[PDB]
């Protein structure tokens, strides 16, 4: 709702206010924006740091885990105020589940996924899809990382009749593999990988808000130079036995909603009521 | 047919820290009809592997985990495991990442 | 010199200790390592953050500028202890010049460049070359950023007879353009760009140390799968009107030492004594 | 000769936020001999430009600032401003970044 800029705010944001695309007009977008981050460790931290810094209006965070007593949500928020006092930080000081995940998302304009568990990753997309929200998902384990921008702009469930942004299921159809799953606790993590990926995640979120890419298009089709409906899956491999290689960042363009997707496709048996009840039980492992 | 094959997404670990792989194939399969990508999976897993099978292919099919791309194009629309390989094609095997 | 790992250290580093390439062996490399960052604003912060976190032995920082009273060096170091108490942080609480730059570098194993001024950027390479040190240079203005790894492994000045890593002059031969120069203060900066670039810079530095790539090779040539002697210049363009695009990360392989380079090439009239005196006066503008 | 031309490194700002540029060229220059890259600079700066000249080319030559790459290859070894352009070549104009 805020229409004008504080001398306080004008001073803080002037460095990125004077860039093509980001006027008093472009900045107010971010200040009224409401972004949510699911997961506070690893990808959460840098993602949150670069939203905070950018002056995203409200920044949510969801993690019931503690540090290695004190929840990691709290630790991080305490950190973020130092970067930017002005944003409203909103800690969900527990872990997301089917019972709540519906409740935890309906408020927020853009969803970031840093969840680190495959079951949860599927859950979010489902909900995000149903509620009609854009997902910037991102993953990192060991020496490798990857990122993608799903359901932007958010196309209603089952509307296959129009060129329409792919869901996480549409992409990554049925896998997760049961015994091929490594965790960040299991397999470790190099710092710059999770860092690159988080920072980029924030990058995509900011973009979505500032250029208003979650806004459905004018019977007109959506420009393909946005890479929204046909979005790249950027894969970062970190080779600590080599310098930056031509095959360091590979960009795999992806298909629009799979007409037969379980969730966002034609004849989906997926209901918000469903997930709550335990309907698509996330027993895929 | 000489082609370049790549790994990424914590798969190449299986193939001794190697991502780029160039090996020429026989133009014809075992039963004389042209090489399919059912072939490459079998050839690779049996010969090119440097590790124990469970992680790449199980029950005579690739693990649901991995995506396959032909010239950075979805494998599913272009042939989906029964694809006549081309004389200079690029095939990419990336294990979908579910950790963060 | 340290040969063994504290329970303190073993606890902190276990997450990246269990990754291919990074044993008790690979980690001790970083702990005995001495890295220097020239410039504390923008690219300095994230670069320093991901070295600190990684447990780089000693981390130097050089910036005479204050915040927007209190020097930005001090501000940042204060920040870094929070991330990792164990490293020795070393603030050069002034600005680098020809008179000192020689003095400020001779100690350090790896040099990071975040300097933001073209004259300075050339100065460092010159010195770095002469003293025989590897440079991870990186730059960012407005919506675009780029990074490269020069003089790794460090090949002595004038040794053109062997395949040899390119200097900053060898690359970017005579330009900087006098009136085409925009500063970060002048043209602004989006957050995720400088962030990506800094984090990557740390990335390259860590790699150099952990895999020991500053170490000259065995009469044997240097593997080209390191991309050291023929190193990529990664260019990141941030389009806030689009999602991650295939042309988001473009990787421009670069030429080994230009035999005729002013500085690191055959028949160089460049002396450490020279720069001190004001010899190649950095009046190129 | 139809080729794709690109900008990056805070140059494309000059060409109205556009990076990718496809325009077919005459195979022969003004004096009848084959198109050189002295040509592309002249054609682009005069017609394709959307801004005031100082920032791209001055004194009948590109600003020292910029690098030119032909199929992601150094322009200097391959012809250096007097290069017979090829039927599907890629030429990249990137302004070297000296800020941070
Ligand atoms: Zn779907
Ligand atoms: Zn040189």
């Amino acid at each position: 709702t805020q229409k004008s800029l504080s001398k306080e705010e004008i001073e803080r944001y002037s460095r990125q206010m004077i860039v093509p695309g980001m006027g008093k007009e472009g900045q107010l977008r971010l200040m009224n924006a409401k972004v949510l981050i699911i997961g506070a460790g690893g990808l959460g931290c840098p993602a949150a740091q670069y939203l905070a810094g950018a002056g995203v209006g409200t920044i949510g965070i969801v993690d019931g885990d503690s540090v290695e007593g004190m929840l990691k949500v709290d630790s991080l928020i305490t950190h973020l105020i130092e970067i930017n006092p002005l944003p409203v930080y909103v800690p969900y000081r527990f872990d997301l589940t089917p019972q709540n995940a519906a409740q935890i998302i309906k408020p927020w304009d853009v969803i970031l996924d840093c969840t680190d568990n495959p079951a949860t990753r599927y859950l979010i997309s489902d909900v995000c899809v149903l509620l009609g929200k854009p997902l910037v998902s991102a993953a990192s384990v060991q020496k490798s990382g990857q990122l993608i921008v799903l359901n932007c702009p958010p196309t209603p469930q089952g509307v296959v009749n129009k060129k329409a942004a792919p869901c996480y299921r549409c992409c990554f159809k049925k896998p997760p593999p049961p015994s091929a799953q490594t965790s960040k606790g299991e397999a470790g993590i190099m710092g710059p990988v999770v860092g690159m990926m988080g920072v980029a995640q924030a990058g995509e979120a900011i973009k979505i808000l500032v250029s208003q890419l979650h806004m459905p298009p004018k019977g007109e089709e959506v420009s393909p130079e946005k890479n929204l409906v046909q979005p790249t899956l950027l894969i970062y491999t970190y080779d600590l036995n080599s310098a930056i290689g031509p095959y360091s960042f590979r960009a795999l363009k992806m298909g629009g909603r799979k007409k037969d997707c379980f969730a966002c496709g034609e004849n989906s048996t997926l209901t918000l009521d469903g997930i709550k009840s335990g309907n698509p039980n996330y027993v895929q492992f | 047919i000489p082609i370049t094959v790549d790994f990424s997404g914590g798969l190449e670990m299986l193939f001794d820290n190697q991502r780029r792989h160039s090996i020429s194939l026989p133009a014809k399969d075992t039963e004389g009809k042209p090489v399919t990508i059912a072939f490459l999976i079998d050839y690779i897993c049996k010969k090119l592997m440097k590790d124990p099978t469970d992680l790449f292919v199980l029950d005579n099919h690739i693990r649901p985990g991995i995506l396959v791309l032909i010239n950075d194009a979805d494998w599913e629309l272009e042939g989906e495991e029964a694809y006549e390989i081309q004389p200079n094609d690029n095939i990419l095997f990336v294990s979908t990442l579910h950790g963060g």
